[PDB]
Protein backbone atom coordinates (compact mmCIF):
# COMPACT_ATOMS: atom_id res chain seq x y z
CA UNK A 1 0.00 0.00 0.00
CA UNK A 2 1.25 3.50 -0.74
CA UNK A 3 3.12 4.41 2.79
CA UNK A 4 2.87 7.57 3.95
CA UNK A 5 5.51 9.23 6.55
CA UNK A 6 5.13 12.42 8.06
CA UNK A 7 8.27 13.90 9.38
CA UNK A 8 8.34 16.23 12.04
CA UNK A 9 6.69 13.43 14.65
CA UNK A 10 6.82 16.42 17.44
CA UNK A 11 7.55 20.00 16.74
CA UNK A 12 7.07 22.17 19.44
CA UNK A 13 6.71 26.02 18.59
CA UNK A 14 5.32 29.29 20.68
CA UNK A 15 2.61 31.01 19.45
CA UNK A 16 4.12 33.61 17.97
CA UNK A 17 5.53 30.96 15.34
CA UNK A 18 5.53 29.51 11.82
CA UNK A 19 5.33 25.88 11.81
CA UNK A 20 5.63 23.59 8.40
CA UNK A 21 4.67 19.97 8.77
CA UNK A 22 6.33 17.26 6.30
CA UNK A 23 4.68 14.09 4.38
CA UNK A 24 6.24 11.92 2.14
CA UNK A 25 5.12 9.15 -0.08
CA UNK A 26 6.38 5.66 -1.15
CA UNK A 27 4.52 6.61 -4.57
CA UNK A 28 4.47 9.67 -6.75
CA UNK A 29 0.55 10.74 -5.71
CA UNK A 30 0.56 13.60 -7.55
CA UNK A 31 -1.63 16.48 -6.29
CA UNK A 32 -3.77 13.28 -4.35
CA UNK A 33 -3.02 14.28 -0.51
CA UNK A 34 -5.24 15.70 1.75
CA UNK A 35 -4.31 17.40 5.48
CA UNK A 36 -6.32 16.78 8.76
CA UNK A 37 -6.18 17.46 12.09
CA UNK A 38 -7.10 15.63 15.10
CA UNK A 39 -7.19 17.65 18.82
CA UNK A 40 -7.48 14.43 21.94
CA UNK A 41 -10.59 12.81 22.13
CA UNK A 42 -11.96 15.00 18.72
CA UNK A 43 -12.01 13.12 15.43
CA UNK A 44 -10.20 14.52 12.55
CA UNK A 45 -11.01 17.84 10.50
CA UNK A 46 -10.62 18.38 6.92
CA UNK A 47 -7.98 21.67 6.46
CA UNK A 48 -6.64 21.39 3.36
CA UNK A 49 -7.77 18.98 0.01
CA UNK A 50 -5.82 17.97 -3.21
CA UNK A 51 -2.36 19.19 -2.11
CA UNK A 52 -3.14 23.30 -1.55
CA UNK A 53 -6.82 23.17 -1.93
CA UNK A 54 -8.64 24.87 1.56
CA UNK A 55 -12.24 23.80 2.87
CA UNK A 56 -14.76 26.39 3.57
CA UNK A 57 -14.25 28.11 6.84
CA UNK A 58 -10.20 26.96 7.33
CA UNK A 59 -8.19 29.51 9.05
CA UNK A 60 -6.54 31.04 5.64
CA UNK A 61 -3.70 30.06 8.05
CA UNK A 62 -3.22 26.91 7.40
CA UNK A 63 -1.67 26.66 3.81
CA UNK A 64 -0.60 23.09 1.96
CA UNK A 65 2.18 23.16 -0.56
CA UNK A 66 3.33 19.89 -2.79
CA UNK A 67 3.14 17.32 -5.66
CA UNK A 68 4.51 13.39 -6.05
CA UNK A 69 5.98 12.71 -3.10
CA UNK A 70 7.09 15.69 -1.17
CA UNK A 71 4.18 17.72 0.44
CA UNK A 72 4.32 20.49 3.16
CA UNK A 73 1.48 22.11 5.51
CA UNK A 74 2.13 26.02 6.43
CA UNK A 75 0.14 26.56 9.69
CA UNK A 76 1.47 30.37 9.18
CA UNK A 77 0.31 32.18 12.73
CA UNK A 78 0.35 28.92 15.12
CA UNK A 79 -2.72 30.03 17.37
CA UNK A 80 -3.74 28.29 21.06
CA UNK A 81 -6.87 26.41 19.28
CA UNK A 82 -3.83 25.32 16.26
CA UNK A 83 -2.19 23.19 18.31
CA UNK A 84 -3.07 19.24 17.37
CA UNK A 85 -1.88 15.94 15.69
CA UNK A 86 -1.98 17.15 11.85
CA UNK A 87 -2.59 13.76 9.66
CA UNK A 88 -1.73 13.46 5.96
CA UNK A 89 -3.93 10.82 3.72
CA UNK A 90 -3.58 10.22 -0.02
CA UNK A 91 -6.45 9.99 -1.59
CA UNK A 92 -4.34 8.11 -5.13
CA UNK A 93 -4.94 4.56 -4.46
CA UNK A 94 -8.17 2.49 -3.16
CA UNK A 95 -6.11 1.40 0.54
CA UNK A 96 -6.23 4.94 1.61
CA UNK A 97 -2.92 5.75 3.87
CA UNK A 98 -2.22 8.04 6.36
CA UNK A 99 0.68 9.78 8.46
CA UNK A 100 1.43 8.84 12.02
CA UNK A 101 0.66 12.40 12.93
CA UNK A 102 2.88 15.09 14.49
CA UNK A 103 1.80 17.06 17.55
CA UNK A 104 2.34 20.29 17.47
CA UNK A 105 3.17 21.75 21.44
CA UNK A 106 4.43 25.04 22.76
CA UNK A 107 7.72 26.20 23.70
CA UNK A 108 7.86 27.05 27.10
CA UNK A 109 10.34 27.85 29.33
CA UNK A 110 12.65 24.93 30.71
CA UNK A 111 10.95 23.41 33.47
CA UNK A 112 11.92 21.21 36.47
CA UNK A 113 10.05 18.70 37.65
CA UNK A 114 8.74 18.42 41.28
CA UNK A 115 8.78 15.14 43.00
CA UNK A 116 6.60 13.61 44.98
CA UNK A 117 6.67 9.80 46.65
CA UNK A 118 3.17 8.65 47.73
CA UNK A 119 3.50 5.47 50.19
CA UNK A 120 1.35 2.55 49.58
CA UNK A 121 -2.37 3.39 51.90
CA UNK A 122 -2.81 0.75 54.54
CA UNK A 123 -6.24 0.04 52.92
CA UNK A 124 -4.73 -1.22 50.02
CA UNK A 125 -2.00 -3.14 52.30
CA UNK A 126 -5.03 -4.97 53.37
CA UNK A 127 -4.78 -7.12 49.79
CA UNK A 128 -1.90 -8.58 48.36
CA UNK A 129 -1.62 -5.37 46.73
CA UNK A 130 1.30 -2.59 47.66
CA UNK A 131 1.26 0.55 44.82
CA UNK A 132 3.58 3.54 45.24
CA UNK A 133 2.98 6.60 43.04
CA UNK A 134 5.95 8.84 42.00
CA UNK A 135 4.71 12.11 41.34
CA UNK A 136 6.82 14.76 38.72
CA UNK A 137 4.67 17.81 38.46
CA UNK A 138 4.73 21.08 35.64
CA UNK A 139 7.97 20.47 34.08
CA UNK A 140 8.21 21.72 30.02
CA UNK A 141 10.48 19.44 28.26
CA UNK A 142 8.40 16.31 28.57
CA UNK A 143 11.17 14.19 27.80
CA UNK A 144 11.87 13.06 31.47
CA UNK A 145 13.37 9.81 32.92
CA UNK A 146 12.46 7.83 36.34
CA UNK A 147 13.94 5.19 38.14
CA UNK A 148 12.73 3.09 40.92
CA UNK A 149 15.51 2.43 43.82
CA UNK A 150 14.52 -0.26 46.23
CA UNK A 151 17.05 -0.84 49.46
CA UNK A 152 19.42 0.63 46.81
CA UNK A 153 18.25 -1.57 44.31
CA UNK A 154 16.78 -0.49 40.35
CA UNK A 155 13.81 -2.43 40.22
CA UNK A 156 13.07 -2.28 36.09
CA UNK A 157 9.56 -3.83 34.77
CA UNK A 158 7.53 -3.52 37.96
CA UNK A 159 6.15 0.44 37.01
CA UNK A 160 3.82 1.71 34.50
CA UNK A 161 3.78 5.38 33.50
CA UNK A 162 1.18 8.07 32.33
CA UNK A 163 1.63 11.65 31.50
CA UNK A 164 -0.99 14.54 31.21
CA UNK A 165 -1.08 16.40 28.43
CA UNK A 166 0.56 19.88 28.14
CA UNK A 167 -1.71 22.15 30.64
CA UNK A 168 -3.48 25.05 29.82
CA UNK A 169 -2.25 27.99 31.74
CA UNK A 170 1.25 26.09 32.72
CA UNK A 171 1.63 24.70 29.20
CA UNK A 172 3.71 22.81 31.09
CA UNK A 173 3.12 18.45 32.04
CA UNK A 174 3.23 16.01 34.80
CA UNK A 175 4.07 12.59 34.77
CA UNK A 176 2.98 9.38 37.48
CA UNK A 177 5.16 6.23 37.60
CA UNK A 178 3.12 4.10 39.71
CA UNK A 179 5.52 0.45 40.79
CA UNK A 180 3.54 -2.31 41.57
CA UNK A 181 4.84 -4.99 44.36
CA UNK A 182 3.07 -7.63 46.27
CA UNK A 183 2.37 -7.05 50.89
CA UNK A 184 5.31 -9.42 50.77
CA UNK A 185 8.42 -8.21 48.81
CA UNK A 186 7.08 -4.84 49.83
CA UNK A 187 7.42 -5.64 53.59
CA UNK A 188 10.49 -7.53 52.36
CA UNK A 189 12.21 -4.00 51.93
CA UNK A 190 13.28 -1.10 53.89
CA UNK A 191 13.74 1.71 51.76
CA UNK A 192 11.76 3.32 48.44
CA UNK A 193 13.12 5.77 46.41
CA UNK A 194 12.28 7.38 43.38
CA UNK A 195 15.01 8.92 40.99
CA UNK A 196 13.95 11.47 38.23
CA UNK A 197 16.26 12.89 35.20
CA UNK A 198 15.40 15.73 33.58
CA UNK A 199 16.30 18.71 31.20
CA UNK A 200 15.96 21.57 33.49
CA UNK A 201 17.70 19.69 36.83
CA UNK A 202 21.13 20.24 37.10
CA UNK A 203 21.61 17.01 39.72
CA UNK A 204 18.90 13.92 39.58
CA UNK A 205 16.48 14.81 42.29
CA UNK A 206 16.10 11.34 44.26
CA UNK A 207 13.15 11.35 47.11
CA UNK A 208 12.87 8.48 49.10
CA UNK A 209 10.28 6.86 51.92
CA UNK A 210 11.95 4.86 54.68
CA UNK A 211 8.96 2.70 56.03
CA UNK A 212 10.03 -0.88 54.95
CA UNK B 1 -23.81 17.58 6.84
CA UNK B 2 -23.28 16.01 10.23
CA UNK B 3 -22.42 12.55 11.02
CA UNK B 4 -23.80 10.97 14.27
CA UNK B 5 -22.34 7.19 15.20
CA UNK B 6 -23.50 4.77 18.02
CA UNK B 7 -22.47 4.91 21.76
CA UNK B 8 -19.60 2.90 22.99
CA UNK B 9 -19.92 -0.57 23.14
CA UNK B 10 -17.80 -3.33 25.41
CA UNK B 11 -17.24 -6.33 23.60
CA UNK B 12 -15.70 -9.79 24.33
CA UNK B 13 -12.82 -12.07 22.15
CA UNK B 14 -14.97 -13.91 19.64
CA UNK B 15 -18.18 -11.10 19.59
CA UNK B 16 -19.27 -9.08 17.07
CA UNK B 17 -19.80 -5.52 16.95
CA UNK B 18 -21.91 -3.51 14.60
CA UNK B 19 -21.77 0.75 14.61
CA UNK B 20 -24.25 2.86 12.93
CA UNK B 21 -23.33 6.45 11.62
CA UNK B 22 -25.89 8.25 10.97
CA UNK B 23 -25.77 11.17 7.89
CA UNK B 24 -28.13 14.19 7.97
CA UNK B 25 -28.19 17.37 5.71
CA UNK B 26 -26.86 16.35 2.77
CA UNK B 27 -27.28 13.87 -0.34
CA UNK B 28 -26.64 10.27 1.08
CA UNK B 29 -26.24 8.94 -2.37
CA UNK B 30 -24.54 11.36 -4.37
CA UNK B 31 -21.75 10.80 -1.42
CA UNK B 32 -19.50 7.76 -0.01
CA UNK B 33 -19.24 6.67 3.45
CA UNK B 34 -16.41 5.24 4.63
CA UNK B 35 -15.22 4.14 8.02
CA UNK B 36 -11.54 4.74 9.93
CA UNK B 37 -10.51 2.86 13.25
CA UNK B 38 -7.59 5.30 15.52
CA UNK B 39 -6.39 2.56 18.12
CA UNK B 40 -5.83 3.89 21.43
CA UNK B 41 -2.59 6.58 20.92
CA UNK B 42 -2.36 5.39 17.58
CA UNK B 43 -2.98 6.75 14.09
CA UNK B 44 -6.09 6.52 11.80
CA UNK B 45 -6.40 3.04 9.49
CA UNK B 46 -9.17 2.85 6.61
CA UNK B 47 -11.41 -0.17 6.92
CA UNK B 48 -13.24 0.70 3.94
CA UNK B 49 -15.82 2.19 2.05
CA UNK B 50 -19.60 1.88 0.59
CA UNK B 51 -20.94 3.77 -2.70
CA UNK B 52 -24.68 3.81 -1.80
CA UNK B 53 -25.05 4.52 -5.82
CA UNK B 54 -23.15 0.91 -6.63
CA UNK B 55 -24.06 -0.70 -3.61
CA UNK B 56 -20.55 -2.25 -3.39
CA UNK B 57 -18.21 -1.60 -0.80
CA UNK B 58 -14.50 -1.42 -1.13
CA UNK B 59 -12.79 -3.28 1.74
CA UNK B 60 -9.04 -3.12 2.70
CA UNK B 61 -7.18 -6.21 2.34
CA UNK B 62 -6.83 -6.52 6.34
CA UNK B 63 -10.20 -6.78 7.21
CA UNK B 64 -11.46 -8.80 4.13
CA UNK B 65 -14.12 -11.24 5.24
CA UNK B 66 -14.10 -9.37 9.07
CA UNK B 67 -15.68 -6.30 7.93
CA UNK B 68 -19.24 -5.76 6.36
CA UNK B 69 -20.09 -2.74 5.35
CA UNK B 70 -24.18 -1.77 4.60
CA UNK B 71 -26.08 1.46 4.20
CA UNK B 72 -30.15 1.93 4.31
CA UNK B 73 -30.94 5.12 2.32
CA UNK B 74 -34.43 4.62 4.26
CA UNK B 75 -33.09 5.87 7.43
CA UNK B 76 -29.79 7.24 5.91
CA UNK B 77 -28.02 5.26 8.50
CA UNK B 78 -24.75 3.43 7.60
CA UNK B 79 -23.40 0.55 9.64
CA UNK B 80 -20.06 -1.21 9.72
CA UNK B 81 -20.08 -4.60 11.57
CA UNK B 82 -16.68 -6.19 12.66
CA UNK B 83 -16.60 -9.80 13.48
CA UNK B 84 -13.95 -11.93 15.24
CA UNK B 85 -13.28 -9.24 17.57
CA UNK B 86 -9.87 -9.21 18.94
CA UNK B 87 -7.82 -7.11 21.87
CA UNK B 88 -6.36 -5.55 19.57
CA UNK B 89 -9.96 -4.49 18.17
CA UNK B 90 -9.60 -1.74 20.67
CA UNK B 91 -9.90 1.52 19.18
CA UNK B 92 -12.60 4.24 18.40
CA UNK B 93 -14.41 3.87 15.30
CA UNK B 94 -14.78 6.90 13.33
CA UNK B 95 -17.62 6.72 9.65
CA UNK B 96 -16.35 9.78 6.99
CA UNK B 97 -18.48 10.95 4.20
CA UNK B 98 -16.35 10.78 0.90
CA UNK B 99 -17.25 13.05 -1.87
CA UNK B 100 -17.82 11.60 -5.55
CA UNK B 101 -16.30 13.01 -8.73
CA UNK B 102 -17.74 12.30 -11.28
CA UNK B 103 -14.87 11.13 -14.28
CA UNK B 104 -16.22 10.38 -18.25
CA UNK B 105 -15.94 6.23 -16.75
CA UNK B 106 -18.17 6.95 -13.86
CA UNK B 107 -18.82 8.26 -10.70
CA UNK B 108 -15.50 7.97 -8.80
CA UNK B 109 -14.75 8.41 -5.11
CA UNK B 110 -12.28 11.66 -4.47
CA UNK B 111 -10.34 9.79 -0.99
CA UNK B 112 -11.24 13.51 0.89
CA UNK B 113 -13.54 13.30 4.03
CA UNK B 114 -15.12 16.44 4.40
CA UNK B 115 -17.67 15.13 7.36
CA UNK B 116 -15.93 12.69 10.14
CA UNK B 117 -18.61 11.61 12.62
CA UNK B 118 -18.35 11.82 16.82
CA UNK B 119 -16.31 8.55 17.16
CA UNK B 120 -17.51 5.15 18.82
CA UNK B 121 -14.78 3.44 21.08
CA UNK B 122 -15.53 -0.24 20.92
CA UNK B 123 -12.87 -1.68 23.48
CA UNK B 124 -12.79 -5.54 23.49
CA UNK B 125 -11.52 -7.50 26.50
CA UNK B 126 -12.32 -10.78 28.66
CA UNK B 127 -12.85 -9.04 31.42
CA UNK B 128 -16.18 -8.00 33.11
CA UNK B 129 -17.41 -4.60 34.70
CA UNK B 130 -15.86 -3.97 37.97
CA UNK B 131 -15.68 -0.68 40.21
CA UNK B 132 -12.66 0.87 41.17
CA UNK B 133 -10.87 0.82 44.57
CA UNK B 134 -9.87 4.51 45.66
CA UNK B 135 -7.01 4.46 47.76
CA UNK B 136 -5.41 7.87 49.31
CA UNK B 137 -2.35 9.53 48.51
CA UNK B 138 -0.43 10.51 51.80
CA UNK B 139 1.83 14.40 52.05
CA UNK B 140 5.41 14.05 51.86
CA UNK B 141 5.89 12.95 55.45
CA UNK B 142 4.61 16.54 56.43
CA UNK B 143 7.89 18.41 54.59
CA UNK B 144 8.98 21.95 55.51
CA UNK B 145 8.23 22.68 51.92
CA UNK B 146 9.72 19.80 49.78
CA UNK B 147 5.94 18.84 49.84
CA UNK B 148 4.26 22.16 49.26
CA UNK B 149 0.63 20.50 48.89
CA UNK B 150 0.73 17.21 46.84
CA UNK B 151 -2.19 15.06 47.63
CA UNK B 152 -4.00 13.00 45.88
CA UNK B 153 -6.55 9.49 45.42
CA UNK B 154 -5.79 6.24 43.68
CA UNK B 155 -8.37 4.87 41.08
CA UNK B 156 -7.71 1.37 40.95
CA UNK B 157 -9.06 -2.13 39.25
CA UNK B 158 -11.73 -0.53 37.44
CA UNK B 159 -12.73 -2.30 34.17
CA UNK B 160 -15.42 -0.02 31.73
CA UNK B 161 -12.48 2.94 30.96
CA UNK B 162 -14.74 6.03 31.69
CA UNK B 163 -13.51 7.45 34.69
CA UNK B 164 -14.38 10.83 36.27
CA UNK B 165 -12.08 12.21 39.42
CA UNK B 166 -12.93 15.82 40.72
CA UNK B 167 -11.87 17.86 43.56
CA UNK B 168 -14.48 19.37 46.09
CA UNK B 169 -17.14 18.85 43.61
CA UNK B 170 -15.30 21.49 41.29
CA UNK B 171 -13.69 24.13 44.07
CA UNK B 172 -10.87 22.51 43.85
CA UNK B 173 -9.94 22.88 40.17
CA UNK B 174 -6.51 25.24 39.73
CA UNK B 175 -3.32 22.30 40.64
CA UNK B 176 -5.59 19.16 39.72
CA UNK B 177 -3.64 16.61 37.51
CA UNK B 178 -6.10 13.40 37.05
CA UNK B 179 -3.77 11.34 34.98
CA UNK B 180 -4.30 9.55 31.55
CA UNK B 181 -5.77 5.75 32.68
CA UNK B 182 -3.06 2.63 31.93
CA UNK B 183 -3.96 -1.04 31.72
CA UNK B 184 -2.55 -3.53 33.69
CA UNK B 185 -2.46 -7.40 33.20
CA UNK B 186 -5.04 -8.20 34.71
CA UNK B 187 -7.21 -6.35 32.43
CA UNK B 188 -8.44 -3.52 34.94
CA UNK B 189 -6.91 0.01 34.45
CA UNK B 190 -5.93 2.11 36.83
CA UNK B 191 -5.58 6.04 37.24
CA UNK B 192 -4.68 9.02 40.00
CA UNK B 193 -5.67 12.47 40.47
CA UNK B 194 -2.96 14.48 42.16
CA UNK B 195 -3.49 18.32 43.61
CA UNK B 196 -1.04 21.08 44.06
CA UNK B 197 -2.47 23.23 47.02
CA UNK B 198 -0.75 25.17 49.66
CA UNK B 199 1.35 23.14 52.56
CA UNK B 200 0.39 26.13 55.04
CA UNK B 201 -3.45 25.39 53.30
CA UNK B 202 -3.96 22.10 55.13
CA UNK B 203 -6.60 21.47 57.65
CA UNK B 204 -7.86 24.83 56.80
CA UNK B 205 -9.55 23.02 53.87
CA UNK B 206 -10.79 19.30 53.92
CA UNK B 207 -9.39 17.59 50.04
CA UNK B 208 -12.07 14.97 48.84
CA UNK B 209 -11.92 13.75 45.63
CA UNK B 210 -14.96 12.61 43.83
CA UNK B 211 -14.67 9.38 42.28
CA UNK B 212 -17.83 8.08 38.90
CA UNK B 213 -17.05 4.91 37.48
CA UNK B 214 -20.95 5.07 35.76
CA UNK B 215 -20.16 1.48 33.94
CA UNK B 216 -20.68 0.10 37.72
CA UNK B 217 -22.07 3.17 39.29
CA UNK B 218 -19.81 3.44 42.14
CA UNK B 219 -19.37 7.44 43.12
CA UNK B 220 -16.77 7.26 46.20
CA UNK B 221 -15.64 10.02 48.08
CA UNK B 222 -12.71 9.23 49.72
CA UNK B 223 -10.79 12.28 52.77
CA UNK B 224 -7.02 12.87 51.87
CA UNK B 225 -5.33 13.99 55.27
CA UNK B 226 -1.70 13.94 56.25
CA UNK B 227 -0.58 10.85 57.30
CA UNK C 1 -33.45 26.50 -16.47
CA UNK C 2 -33.92 23.05 -15.82
CA UNK C 3 -30.49 21.54 -16.08
CA UNK C 4 -28.25 18.95 -14.49
CA UNK C 5 -25.95 19.43 -11.88
CA UNK C 6 -22.73 17.30 -11.49
CA UNK C 7 -22.59 16.40 -7.14
CA UNK C 8 -25.33 15.35 -6.90
CA UNK C 9 -25.68 14.60 -10.96
CA UNK C 10 -29.43 15.12 -10.91
CA UNK C 11 -32.03 17.39 -12.50
CA UNK C 12 -31.50 20.60 -10.62
CA UNK C 13 -33.95 23.33 -11.42
CA UNK C 14 -31.26 26.01 -12.30
CA UNK C 15 -31.40 29.36 -11.00
CA UNK C 16 -33.41 32.49 -12.02
CA UNK C 17 -31.81 34.63 -15.03
CA UNK C 18 -29.03 31.06 -15.54
CA UNK C 19 -30.51 29.07 -18.68
CA UNK C 20 -26.92 26.70 -19.49
CA UNK C 21 -25.64 24.28 -18.21
CA UNK C 22 -22.07 23.88 -19.16
CA UNK C 23 -20.65 20.20 -19.88
CA UNK C 24 -16.69 21.50 -18.53
CA UNK C 25 -14.09 18.60 -19.69
CA UNK C 26 -11.22 18.30 -18.93
CA UNK C 27 -8.24 15.34 -18.02
CA UNK C 28 -6.16 15.16 -14.50
CA UNK C 29 -3.48 12.42 -13.68
CA UNK C 30 -6.00 9.56 -14.17
CA UNK C 31 -7.84 10.99 -17.16
CA UNK C 32 -5.31 8.24 -18.48
CA UNK C 33 -7.58 5.25 -16.73
CA UNK C 34 -11.23 7.44 -16.15
CA UNK C 35 -11.55 9.70 -18.24
CA UNK C 36 -11.81 13.70 -18.59
CA UNK C 37 -13.57 14.25 -15.42
CA UNK C 38 -16.84 15.75 -16.50
CA UNK C 39 -18.74 18.89 -14.59
CA UNK C 40 -22.55 19.93 -15.61
CA UNK C 41 -24.44 22.45 -14.04
CA UNK C 42 -26.43 26.19 -14.35
CA UNK C 43 -24.85 29.35 -16.07
CA UNK C 44 -25.88 32.83 -17.33
CA UNK C 45 -23.25 33.17 -19.45
CA UNK C 46 -21.46 30.23 -21.62
CA UNK C 47 -18.66 29.67 -18.38
CA UNK C 48 -14.93 30.58 -19.52
CA UNK C 49 -12.44 27.41 -20.67
CA UNK C 50 -8.40 27.02 -19.85
CA UNK C 51 -6.40 25.08 -22.18
CA UNK C 52 -7.57 21.75 -21.11
CA UNK C 53 -11.08 23.15 -20.14
CA UNK C 54 -13.51 22.12 -23.03
CA UNK C 55 -17.46 22.81 -22.40
CA UNK C 56 -20.57 21.92 -24.41
CA UNK C 57 -23.90 24.70 -23.19
CA UNK C 58 -27.48 23.48 -23.61
CA UNK C 59 -29.80 26.03 -23.68
CA UNK C 60 -32.95 23.48 -23.14
CA UNK C 61 -33.87 21.67 -20.17
CA UNK C 62 -31.78 18.28 -19.14
CA UNK C 63 -30.09 18.64 -22.00
CA UNK C 64 -26.55 18.68 -19.71
CA UNK C 65 -26.37 15.29 -19.34
CA UNK C 66 -23.39 13.14 -18.85
CA UNK C 67 -22.22 9.63 -21.04
CA UNK C 68 -23.48 6.50 -19.53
Amino acid sequence: DIQMTQSPSSLSASVGDRVTITCRASQSISSYLNWYQQKPGKAPKLLIYDASSLQSGVPSRFSGSGSGTDFTLTISSLQPEDFATYYCQQSYSTPYTFGQGTKLEIKRTVAAPSVFIFPPSDEQLKSGTASVVCLLNNFYPREAKVQWKVDNALQSGNSQESVTEQDSKDSTYSLSSTLTLSKADYEKHKVYACEVTHQGLSSPVTKSFNRG
Amino acid sequence: VQLVQSGAEVKKPGSSVKVSCKASGGTFSSYAISWVRQAPGQGLEWMGGYIPIFGTANYAQKFQGRVTITADESTSTAYMELSSLRSEDTAVYYCARIPLRWYESGPYESGVFDYWGQGTLVTVSSASTKGPSVFPLAPSSKSTSGGTAALGCLVKDYFPEPVTVSWNSGALTSGVHTFPAVLQSSGLYSLSSVVTVPSSSLGTQTYICNVNHKPSNTKVDKKVEPK
Amino acid sequence: TKCYVTPDATSQTCPDGQDICYTKTWCDGFCSSRGKRIDLGCAATCPKVKPGVDIKCCSTDNCNPFPT
